[PDB]
């Protein structure tokens, strides 16, 4: 009887939670190609010439 | 009689001994295969790419300047008549 609805009164209080998520990233650099370049006197002086 | 003559020389060497000794027989190798200068580039690259896994760039040239990041003791530079083999792999 000493409990009353003015003398306790009950709230519920809760706390947003972002939902939990799964994802998955995979990252590859850019693709590298081999080169071979023959440099000689006569070659650069034609592009010269 | 042609392996004995060129004697190969190592001006400047960053490798262990076992493997700059494993190089010379290559690159004698390589040079008698090779009709042209050119195709000795691609098969000392090809011949170390298979060998150790990596990247590998490889230049020779009768006179050239070279400045180059490679892995520490992954560069080993030799010289045989007018031919430089440089090898230097990168990360």
């Amino acid at each position: 009887t000493l409990r009353n609805k003015f003398n306790y009164n009950t709230r519920e209080c809760q706390t947003i939670n972002p939902s939990i998520r799964e994802r998955g990233v995979s990252t590859e650099p850019p693709p590298s190609d081999t080169i071979c370049g023959n440099i000689t006197q006569w070659e650069i002086f034609d592009a010269y010439y | 009689s042609h392996l004995d003559k060129v004697q190969p020389v190592i001006k400047n060497s960053d490798m262990s001994v076992e493997m700059q000794k494993e190089v010379e027989e290559v690159a004698k190798k390589a040079i008698d295969y090779c009709n042209t200068d050119k195709e000795i580039a691609t098969f000392i690259k090809d011949d170390f790419r298979s060998r150790y896994h990596g990247t590998w760039h490889c230049i020779v040239g009768r006179n050239f300047g070279s400045f180059v990041t490679f892995e520490r003791s992954y560069y080993i530079y030799l010289y045989v008549g007018q031919l430089a083999i440089l090898l230097f792999k990168t990360g």
